[PDB]
């Protein structure tokens, strides 16, 4: 019928077996692994999926748990990957407890290093694997934003690969390239989508604000480098750029507040995320707030007057402005230099001897 | 306008002038290669023709120039095209050209018109404001060090530490808050698949258990 | 949401908790009344 | 126009007339910074071609001001810039002066003309309904005192 | 039997099934 | 592994104490709390 | 029936947005280098199809063939090469 066969015949204590394991038949499957001598547990149904990859999909803990006791059972390092993909954090601690992944070192190894041994691990059928060949569980749990998945195998001593750049010339990024020059391309945003993650940025690194702020520059020019996968990029770029929004908006003091804006008051993160245009992060009110009160430091009465009584004083500077100089060389620490320091009375002062030149301009042709 | 980013009234729009500036110097450039078209075209026709025109419209490339661009805003008459002689075929090839100039122009003003519309109608859900308020804290951040005190006219005359804590408080106050907002997404259909074969697995568990509560009484009764 | 539809899960799963200690209960009682007989 | 509201056909159209005259001071207030850049710049430039010019454009500030207010509607002719002498070089300034007032006066209208669709289709969902029905009712409460 | 050709239309037919699958998992309910 | 750590090691009676409390298995949580 | 058009356009589009290496992608695109299917999903006007980026960085290898070092240069150094080539 079909032109396409994914899975022969199916014999009926197969197809009983499967249909038991895919609708969580608890007591069928753990009668037919006990019992049934003519049967094997690695049978599939008409998509190459075997009674493990089912169970897991459907999420039927307890079947799986009879299934991972089963010996030579295929196909486990592919339900870990589905398992993770749909967030089943049960089926997930009942599959990393298998022999299969306590004794050996595949969480905490390279893709490249799973990579180079064949091994078909992570392959769910005859041949391929269901997602990427270079997405591990670690970057799979951080796509998905599995935060207590990406935890556990943060535990479990597995990071992300941290891709070098985009042009290097080593003996590794030479020979990808010239292999593929596709797959490669497509294995560094997988590792990027990764690392821009906010399940992964809060839960890897010491200082994710700042993480997120250097990722959110690294990403932006890939995008302008690789045009074209540009619109990965620059999506990446946002995830990153309101992770950092994100953790500021929920500063509730001053001192929370500090942290955030002036790092670990010389404002370092606010000139970092001016430098890389993370607009959102400095018009937000939190900052912006930190900011006003910075910019009228010593005019406390000022900060709640009228625009016209502000007006005023711009006309009163301007008047004034030979005299506040002259004040200012006199007494450069007083109550006229506090004053005159204030951040925004150096931008009236500007704004009045701007004025005053547009009136020396103005007036020159007064004849 | 250096000074216009700080008024809250103002600042919005001297924001938004300034995106429109850039957006339609893209479509200037298109319209400079249309424009150079007519300019080496219509002067081509009209270069011999110097003492023998109503104007001297089209006789030389800086005239050409200057009659091109007026036409823009209606201030160049139609007489520029019209011939002193009975050359009847240039004159009229100069109607046609000069003709097709302005409705080219119009087409390529309408296109640019519509575009910048479009592409405002996708910039909305209030980035105005942000874009604005990045704007001014920019303007802000130039006067914060103590450097820049006196006008230029008037400048000629010479084991964890806090933070760690406070950082593990927000990452930890973060994750409660993104795992919450995940609970804010709207149910899947695979989701309620999950919970319809939690059901499914339920009754198979239940029914087998009531069973063996039947079959456990039945070889009571054969010891009775 | 699908806050509300893990509420509904768990109730399943609290209620799946209840009813097969309490067939479990049934199964121990009628084994003590053998022990009876 | 004060007893238009009171009609549901014109009712709303006066509303939103006076909206967007509400609107478009803002954008006036923006265009008057360059249309006084223009006028002071020019009117300098051709202050000393009283006698020189082929029209008296841009000789004094009253009638710099007149001649680049009617640019705007294109009732101003380009011979405002032509000089009698020939001071070649103050003739092609004005001429870009006067050429680059046109262009930013077209950029200030488009910035104008796009700022409000933009605002205008962020204002849907049945509110100028409600907008002039508000601004009726205002009219009809000041007719209940029965003062008046 | 089959040639590199075929093999390869069927990893990409069944990779899209399963994707597609996936897909009509994440409408709404 | 993870720079933050927001709890050592969980010792067994406590871990399955806090999966049988989390997942409402209430049976085991009145055990826990009469008996141990 | 414009809209069963649509469904046939972006299945095929579906496709190749699966391939995840180059042997995937030449059958996809060369059919059985001839990009056969290419052809025909600008003869069809499938235009998701070509403008997808799978299929973009298909042709843009092909576009600098042996131009390694060109591939990556600023527009102002493309204008010089083609100011040296006039
Ligand atoms: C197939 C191709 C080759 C064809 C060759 C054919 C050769 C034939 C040529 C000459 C043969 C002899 C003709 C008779 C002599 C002249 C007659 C005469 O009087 O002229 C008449 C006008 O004539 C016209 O109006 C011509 C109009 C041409 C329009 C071209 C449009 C180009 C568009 C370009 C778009 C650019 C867009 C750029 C991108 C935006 C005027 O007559 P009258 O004043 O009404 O008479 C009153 C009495
Ligand atoms: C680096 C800075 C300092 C540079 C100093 C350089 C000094 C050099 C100056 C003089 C040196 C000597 C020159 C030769 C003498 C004159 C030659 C002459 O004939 O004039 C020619 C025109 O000349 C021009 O067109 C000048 C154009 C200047 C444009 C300025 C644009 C300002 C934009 C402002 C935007 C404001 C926006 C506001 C916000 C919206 C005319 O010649 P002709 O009629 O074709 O000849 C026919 C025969
Ligand atoms: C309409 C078709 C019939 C008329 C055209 C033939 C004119 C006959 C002619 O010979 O006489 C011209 C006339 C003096 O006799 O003088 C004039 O006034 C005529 C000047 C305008 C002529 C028509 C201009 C059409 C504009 C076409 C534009 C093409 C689309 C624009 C390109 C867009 C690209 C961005
Ligand atoms: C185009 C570039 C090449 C031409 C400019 C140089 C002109 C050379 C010149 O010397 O001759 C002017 C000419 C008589 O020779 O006379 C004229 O007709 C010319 C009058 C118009 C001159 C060009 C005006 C350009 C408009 C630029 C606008 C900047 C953007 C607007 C600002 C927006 C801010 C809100
Ligand atoms: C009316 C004629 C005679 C002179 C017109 C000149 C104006 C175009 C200039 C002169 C002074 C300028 C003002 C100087 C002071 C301010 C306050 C400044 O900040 C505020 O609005 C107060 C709130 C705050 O600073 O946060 C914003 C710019 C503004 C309005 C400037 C806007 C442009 C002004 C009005
Ligand atoms: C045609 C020439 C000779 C005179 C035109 C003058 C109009 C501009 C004025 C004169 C009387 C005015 C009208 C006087 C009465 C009314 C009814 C008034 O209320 C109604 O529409 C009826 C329903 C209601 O009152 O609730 C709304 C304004 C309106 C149309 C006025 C609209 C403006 C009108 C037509
Ligand atoms: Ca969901
Ligand atoms: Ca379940
Ligand atoms: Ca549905
Ligand atoms: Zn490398």
């Amino acid at each position: 019928g079909p032109a396409f066969m994914f899975n022969t015949s199916l014999t009926a204590e197969e197809e009983r077996f499967l249909d038991a394991a895919e609708y969580g038949n608890i007591p069928v499957v753990r009668k037919m692994l006990e019992e049934s001598k003519t049967l094997n547990v690695n049978c599939v149904d008409y998509m190459g999926q075997n009674a493990l990859q089912l169970a897991v999909g459907n999420e039927h803990l307890e079947v799986t748990e009879l299934l991972l006791k089963k010996e030579n059972l295929a196909r486990i390092g592919d339900a870990l990957l589905l398992a993770i993909s749909k967030g089943y954090v049960r089926i997930v601690e009942a599959i990393l407890n298998h022999p299969g992944f306590a004794a050996s070192k595949r969480l905490t190894l390279s893709p490249c290093e799973q990579e180079l041994q064949d091994d078909d691990f992570y392959a769910y059928d005859e041949d391929g694997t269901r997602f990427s060949p270079d997405i591990t569980p670690i970057i799979l749990a951080a796509h998905c934003q599995k935060y207590e998945v990406v935890h556990m195998l943060l535990m479990k001593g597995a990071r992300i690969e941290r891709p070098h750049d985009y042009f290097c010339k080593c003996g590794d990024c030479m020979e990808k390239q010239r292999h593929d020059s596709f797959s490669h391309s497509r294995s560094r945003i997988n590792a990027y989508k990764g690392l821009a993650s906010p399940a992964y940025l809060s839960l890897s690194s010491e200082d994710p604000v700042l993480t997120a702020l250097e990722l959110s520059n690294e990403l932006a020019k890939l995008a302008n480098i690789e045009k074209e996968f540009k619109n990965d990029y620059r999506k990446l770029s946002m995830q990153c750029k309101d992770f950092v929004v994100g953790v500021l908006d929920l500063c509730r003091d001053s001192e929370e507040v500090e942290a955030i804006l002036n790092g670990d008051a010389s404002l370092s993160r606010v000139k970092l995320a001016i430098k890389y245009e993370v607009k959102k992060f400095v018009a937000h009110p939190n900052c912006q707030q930190q900011l006003l009160t910075i910019w009228y430091e010593n005019l406390s009465g000022l900060r709640e007057q009228t625009i016209a009584i502000k007006c005023l004083v711009v006309l009163v500077v301007a008047l004034g402005l030979p005299f506040l100089a002259i004040g200012y060389w006199i007494a450069p620490c007083s109550r006229l230099g506090k004053i005159l320091r204030s951040p925004f009375m150096k931008f009236v002062a500007h704004a009045a001897s701007f004025i005053i030149f547009l009136g020396l301009l103005v007036f020159n042709a007064s004849d | 306008a250096y000074i216009l980013p700080a008024n809250e009234s103002f600042g919005p729009l001297q924001i938004s002038l300034g995106r429109t500036v850039k957006d339609i110097f893209k479509f200037m450039v298109l319209f400079i290669m249309v424009f150079f078209a007519f300019m080496i075209g219509m002067f081509i026709l009209y270069s011999y023709y110097l003492g023998a025109k109503v104007n001297a419209a089209f006789t030389t490339v800086e005239e050409s120039f200057k009659t091109l661009f007026w036409s823009i805003f209606g201030l160049s008459e139609v007489t520029s095209v019209v011939l002193k002689y009975d050359h009847k075929f240039i004159e009229n090839i100069g109607y046609v050209l000069y003709g097709i100039y302005n409705v080219t122009m119009v087409v390529v003003l309408l296109n640019m018109l519509i575009a910048m519309i479009n592409s405002s109608y996708q910039e909305i859900e209030d980035d105005s404001d942000v874009e604005w308020k990045f704007a001014r804290s920019k303007l802000w951040l130039s006067y914060f060090d103590d450097g820049k005190t006196l006008p230029p006219p008037f400048s000629l005359v010479p084991q964890p530490t806090r933070y760690q804590q406070i950082m593990k408080r927000l990452i930890k106050r973060y994750v409660l808050k993104a795992q919450v907002d995940k609970e804010n997404d709207e149910v899947n259909e695979g989701e309620l698949k999950e919970i319809k074969q939690d059901i499914s697995s339920l009754r198979y568990e239940l029914l087998e258990d009531k069973s063996q509560a039947t079959e456990e009484l039945a070889i009571l009764i054969h010891k009775l």
